[PDB]
């Protein structure tokens, strides 16, 4: 689909974060650190 | 992916020269393993004048461009067979052109044939089709009468005009030699477009 | 007898030997004695033989009083010889290739036999020689040692044997070298050795000596009467002390005489200004007394305004008027004229001073005068400075050719005024104002200089800038916002209108003659639009353009009225709109005055500006005009408004602030969580357009005249106003906010160290009515000071490149051909490659050239006769408008953002021609007629074919001669711009006689738009690029200062101008196009793209690294866990077993994890970017799945095959090399951005449309052949900032191309003519490589021109070179004659003048 | 993000019939005369005043 | 022992690189004079540069005709003008100008100095009055 900056689609959008939501979660604690 | 540009663009650069080609092509693959087993490949080309170009296209890891003494064995060895040899081309990488012992080798070799055009190259100048580059206006050799009766009616030397390098890009694939005359066709932004003519002087090496 | 005319040709330098000291010596210095009583003494230093210089004698050898005596130069035998000052390095070079025994040299003249003459004697000096052998006398050569004590001693090491080698040991060395030697290393026979040691030397004349310099020749004469005349030196003679005390000192005298206080650096040695001193520097003889001059008659004073002057006339008050005169020579035709001057004499105004009477010979007092009664012809009339009379006006610092310009006197007989006064539309032309400005005023006296000053520099020559080919005066201030209130539909007392007698009262100062109001009643109401027609009736022109009023956004505030926002003068008469900066401003191309200009006459334009303004003015007489506090004062609503703006920016940044707190904030690939914050703020900050909402509504447009002044264009801007009433803002220095400069963390004692807000960081979030705070007014003081810096070094910076860039396009001048040439070398073939003047050009749109291939047919096919010529017609008009468009489309594609544009610059606006014809014809609409349209066909057709020839003469053309090509080419637009305009569609009402005529008209205007045989075009190019210098400076606080993207000062500029190389360039960008046309569109696409080809190496992933000797098939302490993922590694790579040729070398670095994440950085992808990268190596790593707290690990293992020196050393050389392999992008690329482009592309119907969605990647450093490389780049279409990249990669032409682009992006919007940069480009690659602006360019493209490299810098070195090499400087240009005190051969003095013998026989 | 690209414009006469036009800036000035007045901004995404 | 008037010291310190045989003969060393000159106008129909006088030209015409009639004053005109000015600029305009304007177009090496010879009084005036 489009979904790198629309996010208004829904479903695709939340497909990707929840499928995707802890690698981001731990790189973003690896990087404030 | 220098050496995959030089084997594409190698053959147009002979083809612009209006230059036959000889023997045969090789793929990409057996042209790199000539190229890193050999140390060089080398293309030969016949001009319209029945004579004969070589294109030497050394590595850049190549023992022959690292040690004096192969280059000048190899030249020797190249110079001493029966071809009428009109120019000879050798395409080398960038700090080869700053290794002096090299390029002191070349201006021997050249002093020692003078009927034989000895020029030396970076990989550079054949990594992409220069007379296609939008950046370059159009080159052009004119004959030498065109540019005696163009001289003679601006009442001119060829000394007054403006100076090219016989290593000028275009002026390498067009086959340009020092003394000669180069028409250009420049683009102007005050005229929409304008045509100059420059003297061919001596290459850089 | 009888010295005839004659002119210096070439200047010969040499080095002058005792020979010549003798020949050209007029007395012979023997006694210390300086003067006998009053007169000087025979045989001293002041010896009258030597020139005088007092008035109490006469000179002796030529006869002649102070004045008329140029001096003579002296001989001083000198009892032991010198070394020359100047040559002490070619004495050191001569002495270390010859034999000191026999003079043969030691070097093998055979090795050096290739070289070029100016440095074969270098290069065999360059070699030891040192225990070399003689071939001829078997002697070995010491080594020369140069005494570090002083400058001139020399000392012969042979293995330890020292001995000083004297001047005349020196001698008798060099006079044993033949001039076979001298040729054969390269010196001319003028160049012996010998001539370098003097046993006589030059006294100079007493004219460059006045009655200190010579004390030095005192103590030098006394010094030499010391020394035995009969002194014989010999090799190792031991004089004993005193001798050699006195030889070094006089030696020293000697040195101390010509080269005191200058370095040089061929100065060899060590530890009363001299002669060489005189020279250098801006106070020195050649800048201060060649270059420039203190002159007589002339006048300065402050200047002031004066509305009631026009604008080529100055305010002269009476005072100077009596003091400069004007020199008339008393001829049949002018004695009755000038009798009333001899007769009032300097009693009364206008009289005179002094008369040179013929007769005599001589000037007489005018008092003495009185029995005269009349004057004689032939007689010299000095009279006072009148009304009408020419005078130079000049503002210094003198950037523009209008800085001198040549006003009308007007002599202001108020004894109180003291002041020039000029009208204030004169001061666009000298960047002057009224706060005090003084500016130089001389009237020319001599005739010839009246003639030049009346026809050829007079300011309505200046009214079009020969730097942006546009006006240059308009209404000022004043006068734009009377326009504007004289204009305007309404008033707040409704229509805006005036009675007939306040209507007369408009034109009472406007020096023209007055309109008539015969049929006007005393009751009748005339609108400001009336009376503006009545005044530019007299010269009708069509003008149709929106005003500066009228602005988009504001808009949607006020109430436009619709008469009042679309301007429309048709011939000569204002229809609607008001007139504003847009129409009546200084500056304004297209403009009503550059309209007058074009059709009538710059003279004309003056006087329409004069008698514009004085309507204006006398309009605001009764308007009123003011601004008040009240002005600028929002109401408490608006303020209200203005705070929730303010408020709702600051709550945008707490929003970043919050993000940044809670570890948010994730800076894209290429910057850091600094940076990328930074960028946010900066966003954030920045006002919104409703910001103008609330000022708008405080503000009564019709009423306000601080809105009045902005909207007009009078004065001020937008943010003016913004930051006055509603809030300053963020204070950006360099693109970037204010840095913590006070602490570690603080800006200022004011803020806690840390602080998030933006206060804290220069947002300045009141206005300047309400007032600032004290931590405020520091940020607005700092963003003030780096204003005034920048305005104060602007002026330096700009003066240096002036200088540099005047000095290397002074000699570029037209020739007869229009060619540029510096003597007799080509610069241009044809001058800016059109052979036009800067002044005489016009902006014109060509129709075509947007036309798809319908409406091209629908527009301009003719049908209406079928013949094949309108076919042919047809044809010729859509092949140049596809000629036009290939080559505007390739002029894009090596560019950033030049896009095409459908109006250029023309000599000769046809359309205007045959609109003006057509109005003026008394017809219209001609019935059909084959035969007339045919024939008109063909005459434009023969009309357009015979164009090239307005490049030639009528001669040629009559003849019919060959055209060359590159004429050919130079007349294609304006054949393009005519078979346009001329087409058959839109001459269907002209007849042939009117064909006939605006062909002629054309012809004439393109004549008249040539550039004159003789322009000094290199200045005006210096001049027309120099003056966007100093703007650019002004905005040097709006540009980025940090590293990768230094642009702040000149540094762009200077990188250009010097040629600097790829590494020395701060600010290098590059422009990439993806190699597929239907892809560009995707911004994914090219983000990827950008973020793939960024240089990423081994060390930016580096946190730290350490070197180890320890083999594997021991351990640092440190790093024993270390083996448990190690085997981890073996078990998991079974094919990545240790190789049997392991060494002790290895390194071990600890990989950054917070960059690698932010790189989006793999360990695999380090791993495949140095396993298939280095041959000698076994690399290792630990397991990635490393979290916070277990690093990665990357043990580098080497192998013997790298060190197959110090081992330890050559092991640290090869962890560099690993550390700086490229692990990911193009090597020189620091940053990678997606930018959108706009570009024009044909579509399949021929149209050209312009297209926003294109993607490419600007990067940040160059390296076009790394970008060629890569198979997602157009190869065909990259652009680099680099001049140096483009030079060695494309060729000189390209580079040329890449001068002029950046140049122009350099000079910005407001930049130069074309052709300047033309110019400037040209100048810099005549040679073949990219010469620079500085001494070395000058050198590599003028090496002849001695005076002209002198007269630029360093003038020591180049004399001494030139005196070396025996230089022949041909005298050409401007500076090398200026020099010589002779005038350059340009402009008047370009083409010589004869007397038409024949003519004057038979014409007595 | 809120868009405030849009005006709202209050006939001051209520003898003005259409008594209320949404433009853009760049319509105002032909869409607009005195009888109106700007009353408000309207939101492009949201379209609340 | 204080002294205040200090030279300041100057440097210079970018180096320029500017790019049988018996002793000498009277020709080699010597000669300064330079060869005379032949003057070899070019023909009226051979001739290619502008018909019309440059603003430069026409000044100087103008200018050295007034200088002239500053020290002489027969003069051709008709109307009398009180000014040697007006009355070289009235001469340029009626075509009475006893002046001619060449234009050197090179000078040869062989010693030829190929000139361009054009009368004022057949010639474009581009002047303003
Ligand atoms: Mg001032
Ligand atoms: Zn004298
Ligand atoms: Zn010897």
């Amino acid at each position: 689909l489009f979904t790198y900056i629309i996010y208004d689609h829904l479903s695709q959008p939340e497909l990707v974060h929840d499928y995707y939501n802890n690698y981001k979660d731990q790189y973003d604690k690896e990087k404030m650190s | 992916m220098a050496m995959q540009k030089l084997f594409t663009y190698i053959y147009e650069f002979i083809e612009y020269r209006k230059m036959v080609l000889l023997e045969e092509k090789v793929p990409y693959d057996k042209f790199v393993q000539m190229v890193l087993n050999t140390g060089f490949f080398r293309i030969n080309a016949e001009t319209l004048n029945h004579g004969i170009v070589s294109v030497f296209i050394f590595g850049a890891n190549g023992k022959y461009v690292h040690h004096g003494g192969d280059m000048r064995t190899l030249l020797t060895n190249t110079l001493n067979e029966k071809k009428h040899y009109e120019e000879l081309i050798l395409i080398v990488d960038k700090p080869v052109l700053s290794k002096k012992n090299i390029l002191d080798i070349i201006v021997e070799q050249r002093a020692a044939n003078p009927t034989i055009v000895i020029n030396i190259y970076p990989y550079h100048l054949f990594c992409i089709n220069i007379p296609k580059v939008s950046a370059i206006p159009k080159h052009k050799l004119i004959t030498q009468e065109e540019a005696q009766e163009f001289l003679g009616r601006e009442y001119l030397q060829p000394q007054d005009l403006m100076q090219i390098s016989a290593s000028d890009p275009p002026v390498v694939w067009l086959g340009g030699r020092p003394g000669d005359f180069v028409q250009i066709e420049r683009p102007s932004e005050t005229a929409m477009h304008a045509v100059v003519i420059r003297f061919i002087t001596k290459s850089k090496i | 007898m009888e010295a005839g005319y004659a002119e210096i040709a070439a200047v010969q330098f040499n080095i002058a030997g005792d020979n010549d000291h003798k020949r050209q010596g007029v007395m012979e210095v023997t006694i210390s004695n300086l003067f006998e009583g009053t007169l000087p003494a025979e045989g001293g230093i002041y010896d009258a033989r030597m020139g005088t210089t007092d008035h109490h004698y006469k000179c002796i050898t030529c006869s002649h009083q102070r004045k008329q005596c140029m001096g003579h130069p002296g001989i001083l035998q000198m009892h032991a010889p010198v070394l020359q000052p100047l040559f002490i390095a070619e004495i050191r070079r001569w002495l270390r290739v010859i034999c000191l025994n026999c003079g043969a040299p030691i070097v093998d003249l055979k090795r050096y036999e290739h070289l070029i003459r100016p440095k074969r004697l270098i290069e065999a000096a360059s070699s030891q020689t040192e225990g070399k052998q003689c071939y001829v006398c078997k002697a070995v050569h010491p080594k020369i040692v140069k005494d570090s004590e002083d400058y001139f001693t020399f000392w012969a090491d042979q293995q330890g044997k020292i001995d000083k080698l004297y001047p005349q040991i020196i001698r008798e060395i060099f006079s044993r070298v033949t001039y076979d030697t001298v040729v054969k290393l390269g010196r001319s026979k003028n160049s012996h050795p010998e001539k370098l040691v003097l046993k006589a030397i030059q006294i100079p004349p007493i004219s460059i000596r006045p009655g200190d310099i010579n004390n030095v020749i005192q103590y030098l004469v006394r010094k030499n009467l010391l020394i035995p005349k009969d002194l014989q030196i010999v090799r190792g003679q031991k004089i004993p002390l005193n001798i050699d005390r006195n030889l070094q000192t006089i030696q020293q005298l000697y040195y101390n005489f010509l080269l005191d206080s200058v370095s040089t650096t061929a100065t060899q040695g060590g530890t009363a200004p001299s002669i060489m001193r005189r020279l250098p520097r801006k106070e020195g003889r050649i800048r201060k007394s060649l270059l420039g001059s203190q002159v007589w008659s002339i006048s300065r004073s402050t200047i002031c305004g004066n509305s009631d002057l026009h604008l080529d006339e100055v305010g002269y008050p009476i005072s100077f008027a009596r003091t400069l005169q004007v020199a008339e020579t008393v001829q049949h035709y002018n004695i009755n004229r000038l009798m009333p001057y001899f007769l009032n004499g300097k009693r009364q105004y206008p009289g005179c001073s002094r008369v040179y009477k013929q007769i005599t010979q001589s000037v007489h007092d005018i008092e003495g005068l009185k029995q005269d009664f009349r004057l004689e012809v032939g007689d010299i009339l000095y009279r006072d400075v009148v009304t009408g009379d020419v005078a130079f006006f000049n503002r210094q610092p003198s950037l523009e050719r209008s800085s001198i310009g040549v006003h009308r006197i007007v002599v202001l007989e108020n004894p109180k005024i003291s002041t020039f006064q000029m009208n204030v539309s004169a001061c666009a032309w000298y960047n002057a104002d009224f706060d005090g400005d003084q500016m130089n005023l001389w009237v020319p006296w001599s005739v010839m200089s009246r003639v030049e000053a009346e026809l050829l520099c007079s300011v309505r020559n200046w009214f079009i800038s020969t730097k942006s080919s546009g006006p240059v005066n308009g209404q000022v201030q004043d006068s734009t916002v009377g326009s504007f209130l004289l204009t305007r539909t309404n008033t707040p007392m409704g229509k805006n209108v005036m009675n007939k007698l306040h209507a007369m009262g408009l034109f009472q100062t406007t020096q023209t003659d007055p309109p008539c109001f015969a049929n006007y009643s005393p009751t009748d109401l005339l609108d400001g639009k009336s009376v503006v027609s009545m005044l530019l009736r007299q010269t009708p022109i069509n003008y149709q353009r929106a005003p500066t009023w009228y602005s988009e956004v504001y808009a949607p505030y006020m109430h436009y009225n619709k008469q009042d926002i679309s301007t429309q003068i048709r011939n000569g008469e204002l229809i609607e709109g008001v007139l504003d900066k847009k129409a009546v401003g200084a500056g304004s191309s297209g403009g009503i005055y550059h309209l007058i200009s074009r059709r009538y006459g710059p003279q004309q334009a003056l006087k329409m500006i004069f008698a514009t303004q004085q309507l204006a003015l006398n309009y605001v007489r009764n308007a009123g005009f003011t601004v008040s506090t009240a002005d600028m004062l929002l109401t408490p609503e608006a303020h209200q408004e203005v705070q929730e703006i303010i408020n709702e920016l600051l709550l945008e940044s707490e929003e970043i602030n919050n993000r940044l707190l809670h570890g948010d904030i994730m800076p894209p690939i290429g910057l850091t969580t600094h940076d990328f914050y930074e960028k946010l703020q900066l966003n954030a900050l920045k006002f919104p357009d409703r910001i103008l909402k609330p000022i708008m509504n405080s503000i009564n447009p019709e009423t306000n005249g601080l809105f009045q002044m902005v909207a007009t264009g009078a004065k001020g801007s937008n943010p003016n106003m913004i930051h006055i009433m509603a809030g300053i803002g963020q204070i950006e220095i360099n693109t970037q906010r204010i840095q913590p400069q006070f602490s570690f963390g603080r800006t200022l004692v004011y803020y806690p160290r840390f602080a998030l807000e933006a206060q804290a960081y220069g947002f300045i979030c009141n206005s300047y009515i309400a007032g600032l705070t004290s931590p405020e007014f520091i940020f607005g003081e700092m963003n003030g000071r780096f204003d005034l810096i920048n305005k104060a070094l602007s002026t330096s910076s700009t003066g240096y490149a002036n200088r540099k860039a005047i000095f290397g396009l002074q000699s570029c001048i037209v020739d007869y051909y229009r060619r540029v040439s510096i003597d007799t070398r080509l610069v241009q073939q044809l001058y800016g490659e059109d052979g036009l003047d800067a002044r005489q050009l016009e902006t014109v749109r060509f129709e075509t050239i947007m036309l798809s291939d319908q409406e091209l047919e629908d527009k301009f096919k003719y049908t209406g006769i079928q013949s094949p010529l309108f076919e042919e017609e047809f044809s010729r008009l859509k092949k140049d408008r596809d000629k036009y468009r290939q080559i505007f489309l390739n002029v894009e594609n090596f560019n950033f953002s030049q896009l095409l544009t459908d109006v250029r610059q023309v000599p000769v606006n046809v359309a205007s021609i045959v609109k003006n014809i057509l109005l003026s014809s008394t017809s219209g609409v001609l019935p059909f007629d084959e035969k007339s349209i045919l024939q008109k066909y063909a005459m434009v057709k023969t009309f357009c074919k015979n164009l090239p020839y307005v490049f030639i003469n009528n001669i040629q053309e009559r003849l019919q001669t060959p055209i060359p090509v590159y004429l050919k080419r130079a007349a294609s637009l304006m054949r393009m711009l005519i078979r346009i305009e001329l087409a058959t569609v839109k001459t269907l009402n002209i007849t042939c006689e009117q064909m006939s005529a605006i062909l002629d008209l054309i012809r004439l205007q393109y004549t008249q738009s040539l550039i004159n045989y003789g322009e000094a075009v290199g200045i005006l190019a210096a001049q027309s690029v120099s003056e966007p210098l100093t703007q650019y400076m002004l905005d040097s606080h709006h540009r980025s200062v940090a590293g990768g993207t230094n642009k702040s000062g000149i540094v762009r500029p200077q990188e250009i101008f010097s040629a600097k190389p790829v590494e020395a360039e701060q600010s290098s960008e590059m422009l990439l196009r993806l190699k597929n046309p239907e892809v560009e569109t995707n911004k994914t696409y090219a983000q990827e793209i950008a973020n793939s080809i960024e240089l990423i190496t081994f060390e930016r992933l580096i946190l730290q690294w350490h070197l180890l000797y320890e083999t594997y098939s021991v351990m640092y302490p440190d790093f024993a866990s270390d083996v448990e993922w190690m085997t981890d590694f073996l078990e998991n790579h079974p094919l990545l077993q240790p190789p049997e040729d392991i060494a002790n070398w290895c390194i071990r670095l600890e990989l950054n994890k917070t960059t690698m994440i932010l790189k989006s950085i793999s360990l695999e992808s380090i791993i495949n970017s140095l396993r298939a990268k280095h041959p000698n190596t076994y690399i290792m790593h630990s397991v990635e799945n490393t979290a916070s707290g277990i690093p990665i690990i990357i043990r580098i293992y080497l192998r013997e095959s790298a060190f197959r020196a110090t081992d330890e050393k050559i092991a640290v050389n090869v962890v560099d090399k690993l550390l700086n392999s490229t692990i990911r992008g193009i090597p020189g690329i620091k940053n990678a951005n997606v930018v959108k482009l706009m570009r024009h592309r044909v579509d399949a119907q021929g149209k050209l449309v312009r297209l926003d969605n294109i993607y490419a990647i600007k990067t940040n450093g160059t390296n076009i052949f790394g970008a060629m490389l890569d198979d997602n780049i157009d190869p065909y279409t990259i652009v680099s900032s680099s001049i140096g990249d483009t030079m060695e990669l494309y060729g000189i032409e390209a580079a040329r191309q890449k001068i002029i682009s950046e140049i122009r992006t350099v000079m910005g919007d407001k930049g130069p003519n074309h052709r300047h940069l033309l110019m400037y480009a040209d100048l810099m690659t005549r040679t073949g490589q990219v010469t620079s602006l500085e001494k070395a360019g000058l050198n590599a493209r003028e090496p002849s021109n001695v005076l002209l490299r002198m007269a630029l810098s360093s003038p020591v070195q180049v004399l001494t070179d030139a005196a070396v090499d025996s230089a022949v400087n041909p005298i050409y240009g401007i500076a090398a004659p200026t020099l010589m005190g002779s005038v350059p051969r340009i402009g008047t003095m370009y083409s010589d003048i004869i007397m038409d013998e024949k003519y004057i026989t038979e014409n007595y | 993000p809120h868009k405030w690209t849009i005006y709202v414009y209050k006939a001051v006469d209520s003898s003005q019939k259409p008594a209320e036009i949404e433009v853009t800036r760049k319509d105002v000035i032909k869409k607009i005369d005195n009888h109106y007045a700007l009353a408000d901004l309207r939101c492009s995404v949201c379209h609340v005043l | 022992l204080i002294m205040d008037d200090l030279v300041e010291e100057y440097v210079e310190t970018e180096e320029e690189n500017l790019v049988e045989i018996v002793e000498s003969p009277s020709i080699c060393e010597g000669f300064v004079q330079a060869s005379s000159q032949t003057l070899v106008i070019i023909p009226d129909n051979e001739r290619i540069t502008s018909n019309v006088l440059t603003t430069f030209e026409a000044t100087r015409l103008v200018a050295v005709r007034a200088q002239q009639l500053a020290i002489n004053g027969s003069t051709m005109l008709k109307k009398k003008y009180s000014s040697p000015i007006d009355i070289a600029k009235q001469e340029l305009f009626n075509r009475k100008i006893p002046l001619l304007v060449m234009r050197c177009i090179k000078v040869t090496p062989e010693g030829q100095k190929i000139v361009e010879i054009w009368n004022p009084r057949e010639m474009g005036i581009p002047l303003l009055d």
